[PDB]
């Protein structure tokens, strides 16, 4: 039950020497030749301590699969983000625990997210594997921008105001509506 | 205190893997009194940059360094106080277990590749949390802070200034290589990979107004020079004249003699990472053939150094520099760029000296490794 360090994403948890660490931020960097480096911002899930670690892209870590519960986004308080489940329970999440959602977060977001729990305590929120975003600006593929300002490569057939699908595990274009 | 250091060097290709680790190993023994074991899996490559080395010996002592062949299969031995896997190579599994069976487990360091990109600063000196509890950190060389600095021997720039200010010292060294510069000749060294832009540049040196002496160490670029010279074979000691261009083939020399070669020339064409830095210590204009990577990853690394290196340059000199290096690493098209650089060679030289002297004020990488280990105890 081991995973490659470059396969981890924000919001996931790894078991490192008996300590459960939540990954608040994962960044990929290409070093020399074919080598690569993954920098991680971690937070201990029992003592709360935070640390930064670095791995080879091929290094193997033991993930920890956690409970989940469907949740949706409501508004942005300061400086916390509030999420609500199907039973109108509020979940206030810090900005450091939402680096996976912040890339495609939008006002009035209709996506059905999943809150990651560690012993009945929410630690992060994950977007669905596929999301539907509208293109706010654009000129095989070309550069476009979404309503929240993010930049990603989309199909050249797309235009202003079209609907596209995004794969949140990669943050890349998937398809578009006719 | 005298601590033992294991340095594992995997020669993937070329010579920069063993060049950097040998330079580091030699410096930890000489000016820090450390015990060093240099493990290299391609002893033939080490013998190329160290002529005194025996390429067939399993172990030999050179300049206070214990150089061992990295054999396959690996023979288990005791681990040193510090274990360095250079360039993110993979340690032997049995050696990682020897690192744990000690009163104080070995300090584990990954000496990463050299890059001028900003991301290496946030990763330098960060821990690499191991599932076994071994204390591992990544060590990034760098041109700016924060980083691990650059490899620089004690008194290197002082010896380079005394050498360049002595006409007799420069002529005596060149005479040891069988080289005599003609009056008014411009000296250029050529160390690169297979470069399609080379013949176009040689044509400009051939048709130029000032004569040039191109000193080419034996290597991969010789086939391109021979094709341009239109000769079948180029051997060490050959001298060919093409109008204002003189081409002489030099032998692959010891690492310290390669320094003195770079110190003699007005323009050093270098490559990789070690000779790239060595040309910077020379305080002379530089031409960099960066190691090509997939998906044009090296272009970001080339631009990152250029943006940092061209900070003190005037705008027109910085533009000619970026255009030439880009053409030097991505197909010909450096005609007008070379004409612009050739006109401003004195000014470029003065800025190359300032860049070396400012870099020379930063503590060297070997000293940062010792301070890192001392503060880690
Ligand atoms: C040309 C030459 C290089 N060298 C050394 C300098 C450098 O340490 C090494 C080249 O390493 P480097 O500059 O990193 O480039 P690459 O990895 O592509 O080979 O070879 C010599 O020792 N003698 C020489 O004559």
């Amino acid at each position: 039950h081991m995973k490659t360090a470059q396969e981890f994403r924000a919001g996931q948890v790894a078991n490192i020497n008996g300590a459960p660490w939540v990954i608040q931020k994962a960044e990929f960097n290409k070093s020399g030749r074919n080598a690569a480096v993954v920098k991680m911002k971690l937070k201990n899930l029992l003592t709360g301590a935070g640390t930064e670690t670095v791995f080879k892209a091929d290094d193997k870590l033991e993930p920890i699969i956690l409970d989940r519960k469907e949740v949706t986004y409501s508004y942005f308080a300061d400086p916390l983000y509030v999420f609500m489940d199907s039973e109108f329970n509020q979940y206030e999440i810090e900005k450091d625990d939402l680096e996976g959602v912040l890339t495609f977060i939008e006002d009035g977001m209709t996506d059905i997210c999943e809150a990651v729990f560690y012993n009945d305590k929410v630690i992060s929120v994950e977007l669905p594997t596929t999301i539907v975003r509208q293109i706010a600006y654009t000129e095989v593929m070309k550069t476009a921008r979404l309503n929240n300002g993010a930049e990603l490569q989309v199909s050249a057939f797309c235009e202003i105001g079209d609907s596209i699908e995004i794969d949140t595990r990669t943050g890349e274009y998937k398809s578009r509506v006719k | 205190h005298m601590a033992s250091w294991d340095i594992f060097c995997s020669v993937v290709d070329n010579y920069g893997d063993i060049g950097v680790t040998w330079r580091l190993a030699r410096q930890l023994a000489a000016e820090h009194g450390q015990a060093v074991r240099l493990w290299v899996d391609e002893p033939q490559a080490f013998a190329r940059i160290c002529p005194r080395a025996d390429p067939v010996a399993h172990v030999q002592c050179l300049d206070g360094v214990e150089v061992r062949a990295w054999g396959r299969p690996w023979a288990p031995v005791a681990a040193a106080d510090v274990v360095i896997e250079a360039f993110a190579c993979e340690l032997p599994e049995a050696h990682r277990q020897a690192m744990r069976e000690r009163k104080r487990p070995s300090l584990w360091l990954n000496l990463e590749y050299l890059s001028a990109e900003e991301w290496i600063g946030s990763c330098h000196a960060l821990p690499s949390l191991q599932a076994c509890g071994l204390s591992k950190y990544f060590f990034f060389p760098g041109f700016r802070e924060p980083s691990g600095g650059l490899l620089r021997e004690a008194g290197l720039l002082e010896r380079r200034r005394r050498f360049q200010a002595s006409v007799s010292a420069q002529d005596e060294f060149l005479a040891s290589l069988g080289v005599r510069r003609k009056v008014g000749e411009r000296l250029i060294s050529l160390f690169a990979y297979e470069n399609p832009a080379l013949p176009g540049w040689l044509e400009q040196l051939r048709d130029a107004r000032q004569p040039s002496l191109l000193l080419v160490p034996e290597g991969r670029v010789l086939a391109d020079v021979a094709d341009w010279l239109r000769v079948a074979t180029l051997a060490v000691g050959d001298v060919h004249v093409r109008d204002a261009l003189r081409v002489q083939v030099l032998p692959f020399m010891a690492q310290d003699d390669y320094d003195r070669l770079l110190w003699c020339c007005d323009l050093n064409a270098v490559r990789g990472e070690d000779s790239f830095v060595r040309a910077q210590w020379a305080g002379r204009p530089l031409l960099w053939h960066i190691y090509r990577q997939e998906e044009e990853t090296h272009l970001a690394k080339l631009e990152a150094f250029l943006e940092l290196y061209c900070a003190g340059l005037p705008a027109d000199l910085a533009e000619n520099l970026r255009t030439f290096w880009l053409a030097w690493n991505a197909g010909g098209g450096l005609a007008g760029a070379w004409e612009g650089l050739e006109r401003q060679l004195p000014e470029w030289r003065r800025e190359a000296q300032r860049w070396a002297d400012e870099q020379g004020m930063r503590p060297d990488l070997a000293a940062r490794l010792v301070q890192f280990y001392a503060d880690w105890l």
